[PDB]
DNA sequence: CGCCCGCTTCGGGGCAACCCTGCCAGTCTAATACAAATCCGGCAATGGAGTCAAGACCAGGTTCG
């Protein structure tokens, strides 16, 4: 009930982000603090990706 | 208020607070090519594995 | 899979060492095996995280 | 959002167009030109038998016989074993 | 230079790589642009040959282009200028 | 003489974390009259698009006297 993965599934309606949760296919959330970590590395191209 | 005594979502409420466009969909988005599972200890691996 | 790094997140990401990149290898079962030395940087014990 | 792009069938459509180009180009020029004008591949509107007979300087009956012979040709397994998995 | 024989991702040693460049960001863009050149060589191989130059060192069996880029860097076979 | 400036008090707005997990909320005069608009059901002008039968015929492999 926990293992999950996604290559390309559905997408949201108003905005066009991928969906959420294992009930749908859904992708993980790359929130604010992880963007702060990727900025703090100096790694910028992965953030653009 | 609409039905069920819930206040309607006006135009400024698409931006304000935590549920706005800024702190929810602009800075941190759901991504594709992702996964999630539980972890266990792997003491036979090398450090970079 | 061989020679293709992946990023391993742990939520919440407190600081810069909350995202590190490993080399994967195929492991039976359904649990993400982890090295027992990056647990201090990740701040992750194995109580179901 | 079901009206979005499934993003594997689009690239499969592109590879299908290239495979159909290879299969149609394995034949001659008159056959492939008549087929593409008949089913509307180079343009949106499919040209009719009278239109292809006009552009080929013939009657429509020769165009129809060419169409029947080419459709009898294309159902060969040598020209079908690559296109069978595309439906 | 008395380490054990490395393996996998870290087969070119990073401290032997970082004596060729100034800092690690330059090394990142160095290896990435070399890898883009190598993959553009492989894809335009079936057509006529262009100015893109192939893998200088001998490749593996089925190696990623980025590892070929890193080994070409470590073998001191390229040259680069910053911006 | 009532008029007006320093203090005090009162109130309004903002924020208060981060990973999964989630799947649909209510009600009371009621009719006629008519007219315009839209549709739909069914032949009737085709007429063009395709189908078929036959044949005229150009000329290179294929088999006899
Ligand atoms: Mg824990």
């Amino acid at each position: 009930d926990k293992i999950h993965a996604r290559s390309t599934g559905p997408y949201s309606m108003i905005t066009q982000q991928p969906l959420g949760g294992k009930a749908q296919f859904g992708g993980q959330r790359f929130g604010e603090m992880e963007c702060w970590a990727m900025q703090a590395y100096g790694a910028a191209y992965t953030l653009q990706e | 208020t609409g039905p069920g005594n819930r206040p309607l979502k006006s135009l400024s409420d698409l931006l304000k607070g935590k549920q706005g466009r800024f702190r929810q969909n602009l800075l941190g988005k759901r991504v594709d090519y992702s996964g999630r599972s539980v972890i266990v200890v792997g003491p036979q691996l090398k450090l970079h594995q | 899979i061989a020679e293709h790094p992946v990023l391993l997140n742990r939520a919440p990401t407190l600081h810069r060492l909350g995202i590190q990149a490993f080399e994967p290898m195929l492991v039976e079962g359904k649990a993400i095996q982890l090295h027992p030395l990056v647990c201090e940087a990740f701040n992750a014990d194995f109580d179901g995280d | 959002d079901s009206e979005a792009v499934v993003a594997v069938d689009a690239v499969s459509f592109t590879l299908l167009q290239d495979q159909l180009q290879s299969v149609l180009d394995t034949l001659s020029e008159r056959e492939a030109g008549v087929v593409r004008l008949r089913f509307g591949l180079t343009d949106g509107q499919p040209r009719t038998l009278d239109e292809i007979g006009q552009v080929y300087g013939v009657t429509r009956e020769r165009i129809r016989q060419i169409e029947s012979k080419t459709m009898s040709k294309l159902r060969h397994p040598s020209r079908s074993q690559v296109l069978r998995d595309y439906l | 230079g008395g380490y054990d024989t490395p393996l996998g991702i870290t087969n070119p040693p990073i401290d032997e790589l970082l004596d060729r460049v100034s800092s690690k960001y330059a090394l990142v863009i160095y290896a990435a642009k070399r890898a883009r050149q190598i993959n553009d060589y492989y894809n335009q191989l079936g057509e006529g040959i262009l100015e893109y130059v192939g893998p200088l060192v001998e490749p593996g069996l089925q190696e990623k282009p980025l590892s070929i880029a890193l080994r070409e860097i470590h073998a001191d076979l390229l040259e680069h200028t910053e911006g």
